[PDB]
């Protein structure tokens, strides 16, 4: 409804209020992958430092799989994303799921 | 681990792309070394 | 008379039924090209991964989906409609010629000018004679005057039947204590078949129709002799 | 236990022995029709009897001993009461039909005319008239009862009720002996047809609200009722107008306008 | 003649009606005939949720006028949140 | 117990049970009749070598069909065992009254096996058009016993329909409207109401033909001045409104399965699909004589009548691609429900558009009382319900029994019925414009490649409906208990477990106004 | 008359277990036996009367 | 559209039975002073036997067949004519 700009800050927004709780977690990260988008890399980043203050590890791993998936066909997405966010993922020590061997069948 | 038909009314755990945070975890119940490690994971995941 | 294998309509012998054939092909065009439409979205809806599962704004497309709709039915109706009311057109017939239903047989009444009348049954498969079509041959045929607009007048002497002729594009009931109006022309001569077509008893497959279309003096000649 | 006002009913066998007259009823017509016998339809009709007064015994006793009506309850029960009339409006609706397509349009076995020929109506202003009146008025004492009632005037509804009833009666009696004075049957064509068998279903429905008026009067005789709560009552009152109204729409077609 | 005769409900209602007339009087509604008003829903104002036990199906109207009623099981304890629209309820047992 | 529970029954679930149970055993003999009809169309000549059992067939095949396997299925099974879930409701609004909709269906069957058994059958169309079924030319109990057998199966519905409306007008919970109540509850209520209005004329008319028969009567009888057509009209003023009531329910179950395998919260276009429902209805009442084009009727009347047939097509497409538009973006599962489902859109696609071209009268005169219509309904009508219906069975009986079916077998079943039945009526449409009657117990030799392809398919669905008996009996064989249902919080009938308990919504949904 | 609602109130209230089609009393077990007694033997008899009409006799 | 009469101000049961003896018996008495004052038998017309007219298709299931359910005959011919 508004521009892309302004929807990627109220979500920016939305992850990093410092004390987010867990249910707000899912529920930002359920609701967001309901929209015709794959998010932002700043989106991504502030959901993961989320997870981060709520001390979830898996729950970041996860939504780098979500990122993939809602990509679909797209296989140049989520290479790009992982790119735009390896500082944030060295710096927090988040492993992608292909460096858990989490990718394979 | 394993999942009752009287907990029909319980928040459930689902395996679905288009939800990626389940209501509940897999496992809630944690041993020695599992409760060992939801305390690493306090601390840096670099040392994971 | 259909022939092996037929997908269509019997080859028109009348300008109503070449009428209809236009008209079928019209609209077939318009079927076909609606129900590929629906089977390849249909398809396209259900090949990607890709999601979107919020909720979904639709005051915009149901315009699309209403308003193209009805201007399809309106290119249906439009010819649909002229091809009614030109079958209901005026014509003067030359001729009246009447027939009623029975269990299991027609009988024709051409009483314009003389008290002509006669029954006309199936042949059975055991009689046919070598040549003959099963189920569709009659003893004796509603011999007609080709090239020439003629009025029939359609009921029946006990339950409901029903006169059809496909290549003549004709269907017209016959109801005891009433008599139904239809017009036939054929551009042609030759032989026309058709078969009752209400469902009248034990032998409603086996009571058939066959026009013999010649021209007017052997038509006249004919029906002196059957008096 | 429950925390919803509505009504869980104890599990019943009248369903299956209402069913059950149903095939006795129609079988037994069918023995009587082909058959020459009537045994089937008289089990039949006994059933049905025995199956509607234990079904409706059994809900008064829900009701006003039991107390399961509820507010919500009696809203379904109205509800309920509305469909089945506009069902048997619509019953009525395919009669009305035959008679109009018949004699609008006179075939020639009738001699092209309506009424056909051979024929001679029974004159409107007499008894057709008569039961007019009789059947308006049973609408204005039904009323009189009905705000009796609610006025809790126990002496006012049971005297309003009676003379409904009455008239009922009255209205019941000069049909049947319409019925044997007519010169033309059942058998005259479509004339008789229609005028019977339109006329003959409202009969049956004068007979059976009556009942029903005539259940709701000892009930009422019983003090079942309360100033505020009778929907049987009501229920029957508007059955009585729905047989009124039936009644004025085949006085004026099939009476006055049909001769 | 205006005399008398007729029971009132206050004299001869009985049962469940009697007891949804007799609560109604109270402007209570223990047998829910009326549709409950929403608090704002905030954990510190959530909608309070009678029960007779320890759960009670709840369904969420999210915003006026949606078609779609979201429906989840209500357990005693702490508050919960409509999984669509996060508004809360807490349940009141027993 | 037993007979207290399943003969006494006041319970919406039980009934239900029995509805689906009756509704199953029907099929079995309406798909018997069915291949005796493809049996004597198989290879030309006679099998049956008598022509009045054949129409005996025909006749008892439909109204197996309709009246004692589509309607019960649908409205007694699904609508019993799902509307008074989904809208949160302890029962029924008339439980004991429910049961006697049920009873009174083994009777109105009963009636009809004994038309069947007695004198020489009622051979007459499942439309019974005087004067065949009269008692001339069908003297003796059989028709009268079909006549009685209609009347109890009208009350059945009638009653059912009484109980269904005020059901879903007076048992929602108090904040949620009639816009808040799902599509399925929708297509119940708007079916009842049609049954309402269409069974009684139904009634009225063939009360007439019985009176006409064994009183002396002559409504439809010209030497008393009555008239063949005006039972017609009666019938058919029900008979359109009749093949709406058989899909209606249909296009509920499948707004509710293609949204679930979408995993969708809602259909698309709710209002939409509620205006379309009602628009559908209302035009149901207005068509009917399209069934009547070649008994002799005025132009204008031929006119009109074309006309309005063809506007249902606006609110049916905003159906169909609303369903599309439920897909669209969908997270889709290929169950087998699913499979359904799809199949039901095409194959009712398929066979509304034939039923645009029935409604143009000019071209009706040369399909009327051919194959062409045989085959316009078998895609609309008996594909259309019964896909919906296999969706449905599919879909919930996980919910109704507390099992899971096996789904391979479910989607080689789907597989098999949809190669039969495309075998077996696609052809049909070749047969009806190259000129092939209905009602035909043989055809001239042109005809034979088509009949004989369609009889092959009609073997086909035998194999498929065979199949499914024993895909039924493998899952309570094997007893696979349900545990975890996805997307309750948008199907409210799951949310009491699998199966749920007897009685449900004792203490109501709470569902505020704010 | 005198009002002899509360009397019956109390019968049909009464904690028995009965259901409400038997709960009048021993007249109404009666009543039902009777009623079940016509509905399943002139069931049984309609199934003799369709076995005789399902042959040649007519 | 409500008639001459004319007295509201508050509806009840005493405007109803005042309605019901003073409009409602008046117009049942009326009627039935002149329907039981045109009574008296008709002169029944000329037999004429009419083929769409006393129709006998099947036999009524009752009496000999040939009797309408509430024959009278004194005003129902049979399809012979009038009776003994
Ligand atoms: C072992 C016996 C087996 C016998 C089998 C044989 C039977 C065949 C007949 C079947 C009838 C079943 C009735 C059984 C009653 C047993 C009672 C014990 O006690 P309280 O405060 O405790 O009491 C209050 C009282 C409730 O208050 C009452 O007292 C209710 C009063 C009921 C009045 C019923 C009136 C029927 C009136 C007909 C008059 C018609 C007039 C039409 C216009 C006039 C035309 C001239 O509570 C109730 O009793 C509930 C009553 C049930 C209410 C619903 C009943 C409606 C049912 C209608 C079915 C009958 C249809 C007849 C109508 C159609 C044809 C006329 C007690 O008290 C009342 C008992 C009286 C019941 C009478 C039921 C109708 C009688 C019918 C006459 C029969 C005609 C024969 C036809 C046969 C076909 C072949
Ligand atoms: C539609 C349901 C599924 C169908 C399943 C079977 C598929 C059938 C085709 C699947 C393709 C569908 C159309 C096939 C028409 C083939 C013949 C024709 O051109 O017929 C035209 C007329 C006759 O007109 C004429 O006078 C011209 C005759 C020309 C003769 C030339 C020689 C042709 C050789 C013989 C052909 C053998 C026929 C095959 C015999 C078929 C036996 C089963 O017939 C007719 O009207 C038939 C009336 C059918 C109306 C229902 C519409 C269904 C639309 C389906 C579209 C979805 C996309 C397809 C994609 C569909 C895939 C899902
Ligand atoms: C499920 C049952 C069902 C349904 C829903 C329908 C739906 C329709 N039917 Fe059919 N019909 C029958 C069951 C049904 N019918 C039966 C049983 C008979 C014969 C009875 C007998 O004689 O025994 C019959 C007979 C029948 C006749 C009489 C034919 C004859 O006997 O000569 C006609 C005539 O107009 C007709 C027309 C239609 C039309 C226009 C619809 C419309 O409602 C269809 C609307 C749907 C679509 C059009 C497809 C989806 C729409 C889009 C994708 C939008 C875009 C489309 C366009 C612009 C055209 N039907
Ligand atoms: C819901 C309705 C319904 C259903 C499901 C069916 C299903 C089938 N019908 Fe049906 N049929 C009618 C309604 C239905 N029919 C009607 C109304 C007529 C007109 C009767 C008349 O002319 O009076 C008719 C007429 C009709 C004829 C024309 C007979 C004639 O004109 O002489 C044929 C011929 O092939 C046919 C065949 C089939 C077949 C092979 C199936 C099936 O075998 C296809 C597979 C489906 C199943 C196996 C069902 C399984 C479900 C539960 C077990 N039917
Ligand atoms: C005070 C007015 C009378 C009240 C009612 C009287 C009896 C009617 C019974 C109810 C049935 C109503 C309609 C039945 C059809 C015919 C009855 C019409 C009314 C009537 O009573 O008609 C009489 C003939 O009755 C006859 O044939 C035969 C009468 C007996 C046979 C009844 C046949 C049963 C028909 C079954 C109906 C099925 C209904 C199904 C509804 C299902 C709805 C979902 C007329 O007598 P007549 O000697 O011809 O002429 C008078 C000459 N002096
Ligand atoms: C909403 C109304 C808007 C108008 C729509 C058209 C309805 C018209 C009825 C007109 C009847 C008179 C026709 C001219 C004479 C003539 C036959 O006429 C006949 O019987 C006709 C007999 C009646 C046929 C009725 C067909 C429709 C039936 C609908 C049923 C509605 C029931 C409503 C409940 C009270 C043939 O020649
Ligand atoms: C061959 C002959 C066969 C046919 C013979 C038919 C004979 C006659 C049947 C006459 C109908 C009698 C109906 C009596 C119903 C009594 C039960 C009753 O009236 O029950 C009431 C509920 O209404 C309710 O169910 C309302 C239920 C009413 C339904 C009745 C509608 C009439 C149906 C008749 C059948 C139609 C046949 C059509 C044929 C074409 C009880 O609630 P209340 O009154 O508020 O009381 C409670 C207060 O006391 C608390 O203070
Ligand atoms: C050819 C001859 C064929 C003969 C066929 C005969 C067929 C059937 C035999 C009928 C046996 C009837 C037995 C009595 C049925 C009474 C039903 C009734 O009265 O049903 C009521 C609901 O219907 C309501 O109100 C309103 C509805 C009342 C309907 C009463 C019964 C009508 C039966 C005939 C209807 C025909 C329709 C005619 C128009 C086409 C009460 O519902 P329950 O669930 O019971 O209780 C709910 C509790 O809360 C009550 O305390
Ligand atoms: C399931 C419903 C059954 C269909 C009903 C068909 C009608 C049957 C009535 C027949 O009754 C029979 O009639 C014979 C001649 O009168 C008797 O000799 C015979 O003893 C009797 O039994
Ligand atoms: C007004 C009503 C309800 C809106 C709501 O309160 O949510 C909506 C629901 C369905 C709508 C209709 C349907 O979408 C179909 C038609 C679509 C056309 O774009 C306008 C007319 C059209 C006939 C619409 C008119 C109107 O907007 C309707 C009738
Ligand atoms: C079909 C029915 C007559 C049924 C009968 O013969 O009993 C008649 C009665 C009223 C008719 C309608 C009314 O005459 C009004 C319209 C007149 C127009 O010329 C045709 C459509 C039109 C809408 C008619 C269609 C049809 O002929 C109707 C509905
Ligand atoms: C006995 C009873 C008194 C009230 C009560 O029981 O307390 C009275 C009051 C109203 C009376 C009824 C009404 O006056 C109406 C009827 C009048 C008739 O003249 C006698 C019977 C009739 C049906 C009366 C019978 C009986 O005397 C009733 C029923
Ligand atoms: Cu004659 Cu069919
Ligand atoms: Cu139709
Ligand atoms: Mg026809
Ligand atoms: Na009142
Ligand atoms: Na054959
Ligand atoms: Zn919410």
């Amino acid at each position: 409804h508004e521009t892309d700009e302004e929807f990627d800050a109220r979500w920016v927004t939305y992850f990093n209020k410092p004390d987010i709780d867990a249910w707000e977690l899912r529920k930002g990260m359920n609701t967001l992958v309901g929209y015709d988008l794959v998010p932002e890399p700043k989106i991504i980043d502030a959901a993961l430092r989320a997870c981060r203050r709520l001390n979830d590890f898996a729950s970041a791993v996860r939504i780098l799989e979500v990122v993939k998936d809602k990509a679909g066909p797209h296989k140049e997405i989520y290479p790009y994303v992982i790119q735009e966010l390896r500082p944030t993922l060295n710096e927090l020590g988040i492993s992608t799921p292909e460096e858990l061997g989490l990718d394979k069948v | 681990s394993v999942v009752k038909s009287e907990d029909y009314a319980l928040p459930s755990y689902v395996d679905r792309r288009d939800y990626p945070l389940p209501d509940v975890a897999h496992v809630k119940n944690l041993s020695a070394s599992q409760k060992a490690l939801k305390e690493k994971e306090k601390a840096s995941w670099s040392s994971l | 008379m259909a022939y092996p294998m037929q997908l269509g309509f019997q080859d028109a012998t009348s300008p109503i039924m070449e009428e209809l054939l236009h008209f079928h092909d019209h609209t077939l065009m318009i079927v076909f090209l609606i129900s590929s439409l629906v089977l390849y979205i249909i398809s396209l809806m259900l090949t990607t991964k890709l999601t979107h599962t919020s909720t979904m704004d639709a005051q915009e497309v149901e315009t699309i989906w209403t308003i193209l709709p009805a201007i399809i039915l309106i290119l249906i109706a439009l010819p649909s409609l002229r091809i009614l009311y030109m079958m209901d057109e005026i014509n003067n017939p030359s001729l009246t010629v009447k027939t009623m239903g029975h269990q299991w047989y027609w009988s024709y009444e051409y009483t314009d000018y003389e008290d002509l009348s006669f029954d006309s049954y199936m042949i059975p498969t055991s009689e046919l004679k070598p040549g003959e079509l099963r189920l569709l041959e009659v003893d004796n045929r509603v011999v007609l005057p080709m090239e020439m607009t003629i009025r029939m007048l359609v009921s029946s002497e006990d339950v409901l039947h029903s006169w059809a002729v496909p290549s003549l594009g004709l269907k017209t009931d016959a109801i005891p204590g009433r008599l139904n109006q239809t017009t036939l022309m054929s551009s042609r001569p030759g032989l026309y078949y058709g078969q009752c077509s209400e469902i009248c008893g034990s032998n409603h497959s086996f009571m058939p129709i066959v026009l013999e279309l010649v021209p007017l003096k052997y038509f006249e000649k004919w029906s002196a002799s059957m008096l | 236990h429950q925390t919803h006002a509505y009504h869980m009913v104890n599990p019943s066998p009248w369903p299956l022995t209402g069913a059950l007259s149903a095939l006795l009823m129609t079988s037994g017509l069918t023995m009587w029709f082909h058959f020459n016998s009537m045994t089937l339809l008289m089990i039949g009709l006994t059933t049905n009897m025995l199956t509607m007064y234990q079904w409706w015994r059994d809900v008064i006793r829900e009701s006003t001993f039991q107390g399961h009506h509820t507010p919500a309850v009696q809203k379904g029960l109205r509800y309920g009461m509305i469909l089945f009339i506009i069902s048997e409006v619509l019953f009525f609706t395919g009669f009305f039909w035959a008679f109009y397509h018949s004699s609008l349009a006179p075939t020639p076995e009738l001699g092209g005319c309506w009424p056909p020929t051979g024929i001679h109506p029974l004159n409107p202003l007499e008894v057709p008239l008569l039961n007019t009146s009789v059947l308006l008025a049973s609408g204005v004492s039904i009323t009189w009862a009905h705000h009796s009632l609610m006025e809790g005037d126990r002496k006012h509804m049971l005297q309003a009720l009676f003379i409904t009833i009455t008239l009922g009666v009255y209205f019941t009696l000069l049909q049947a002996s319409e019925y044997y004075e007519a010169p033309f049957t059942i058998s005259d064509g479509v004339y008789g047809s229609t005028f019977f068998v339109a006329t003959g279903f409202h009969g049956l429905h004068v007979i059976i609200g009556s009942t029903f008026l005539i259940v709701c009067f000892f009930r009422q005789l019983k003090f079942h009722f309360t100033s505020n709560h009778h929907f049987g009552f009501e229920a029957a009152a508007w059955y009585w107008h729905f047989v009124d109204v039936v009644w004025l729409f085949l006085y004026v077609s099939i009476y006055w306008w049909g001769s | 003649a205006s005399g008398g005769g007729v029971p009132t409900d206050e004299e001869q209602a009985t049962g469940l009606e009697r007891e949804v007339m007799l609560a109604a009087r109270k402007g209570q509604d223990p047998y829910n005939i009326l549709a409950p008003k929403a608090t704002s829903g905030t954990k510190e104002d959530p909608n309070l949720v009678p029960s007779i036990t320890n759960k009670r199906i709840v369904g969420c109207i999210c915003e006026e006028d949606n078609s779609t009623v979201i429906w989840f099981w209500l357990h005693k304890g702490e508050a919960q949140r409509c999984p669509s629209c996060g508004t809360h309820y807490k349940l009141v047992p027993h | 117990m037993f007979i207290n529970r399943w003969l006494f029954s006041t319970n919406h679930k039980d009934i239900g049970t029995l509805y689906l149970l009756f509704g199953a055993w029907a099929g079995m003999v309406g798909t018997a009749l069915s291949l005796l009809i493809r049996a004597e169309l198989g290879q030309p000549g006679t099998l049956l070598g008598d022509d009045q059992i054949y129409n005996v067939v025909v006749t008892a095949h439909a109204f197996v069909m309709i009246f004692f396997m589509v309607m019960p299925i649908m409205i007694g099974g699904f609508g019993n065992w799902l509307v008074p879930l989904m809208i949160g409701a302890p029962d029924m609004a008339f439980p004991r009254m429910n049961n006697m909709s049920f009873w009174l269906l083994p009777p109105s069957f009963l009636l009809l096996l004994a038309s069947s058994m007695v004198e020489a059958g009622a051979g007459t169309g499942w439309t019974v058009y005087p004067p065949l079924a009269g008692n001339l030319a069908h003297a003796g109990a059989s028709v009268d016993l079909t006549i009685f057998s209609l009347h109890l199966a009208g009350v059945s519905s009638i009653l059912g329909a009484i109980n269904f409306i005020t059901t879903i007008i007076n048992m929602k919970p108090p904040a949620m409207s009639q816009y808040q109540t799902p599509l399925f509850v929708w297509s119940v209520m708007i079916t009842a109401v049609l049954l309402l209005l269409s069974l009684p004329v139904l009634a009225a008319g063939i009360t007439m033909l019985l009176t006409d028969r064994n009183l002396n009567t002559t409504f439809f009888d010209p030497a008393g001045g009555g008239d063949p057509i005006l039972y017609q009209h009666l019938f058919w003023f029900f008979g359109h409104p009749e093949v709406y009531i058989l899909i209606l329910p249909g296009f509920g179950m499948i707004s509710h399965i293609v949204t679930y395998y979408s995993g969708k919260k809602e259909p698309f276009g709710y209002m939409g699909m509620v205006w379309a429902m009602m628009s559908i209805g209302f035009l149901g009442f207005i068509v009917w004589a399209h069934h009547m084009f070649t008994v002799g009727m005025d132009v204008d009347t031929r006119a009109y009548f074309t006309s309005a047939t063809m506007i249902i097509a606006i609110p049916t497409g905003v159906k169909v691609f609303s369903w599309l538009a439920t897909l669209h973006g969908g997270n889709i599962k290929w169950s087998p429900a699913m499979m359904w489902a799809l199949g039901f859109i095409f194959l009712f696609t398929v066979g509304g558009l034939t039923g645009i071209v029935l409604a143009n009268s000019s071209l009706d005169i040369v399909l009327h009382d051919t194959y062409y219509v045989v085959a316009h309904f078998h895609y609309v009508l008996s594909m259309g319900a019964v896909f919906a219906i296999m969706g449905g069975f599919v879909h919930w009986f996980p919910l109704f029994s507390g099992y899971t079916l096996n789904d391979t077998w479910a989607k080689i079943h789907f597989a098999i019925m949809f190669v039969g039945v495309n075998m077996t009526f696609f052809p049909q449409h070749f047969l009806g414009l190259s000129g092939m009657p209905r009602r035909y117990s043989d055809y001239p030799d042109a005809y034979t490649m088509w009949n004989t392809i369609s009889s092959m398919g009609s073997f086909i669905s035998l194999t498929a409906v065979m199949l499914m008996v024993f895909i039924i009996w493998e899952a309570f064989a094997s007893k696979r208990e349900v545990l975890t249902v996805d997307l309750t919080t948008t199907n409210l009938e799951w949310l009491n477990g699998c199966p749920p308990p007897y009685h449900t919504f004792e203490e109501p949904t709470y569902v505020n106004l704010k | 008359f005198e009002n002899r609602v509360a009397e019956k109130q109390k019968l049909f209230q009464e904690d028995n277990g009965l259901p409400v089609h038997l709960k009048g009393g021993a007249t109404d077990n009666i009543l039902y036996r009777v009623t079940m007694t016509l509905c399943l033997g002139g069931t049984l008899y309609s199934l003799y009367c369709l076995g005789w009409a399902s042959f040649p006799h007519k | 559209a409500s008639a001459a009469k004319g007295d509201h101000g508050g509806t009840g049961a005493r405007t109803w039975r005042f309605l019901t003896f003073g409009l409602a018996l008046p117009s049942v008495a009326l009627c039935t002073l002149n329907s039981w004052l045109h009574s008296g038998h008709r002169e029944r017309p000329a037999f004429i036997p009419y083929h769409h007219l006393r129709i006998r298709t099947k036999p009524f299931s009752w009496g000999d067949g040939n009797h309408t359910f509430f024959h009278n005959p004194r005003v129902n011919p049979l399809p012979t004519g009038y009776e003994k």
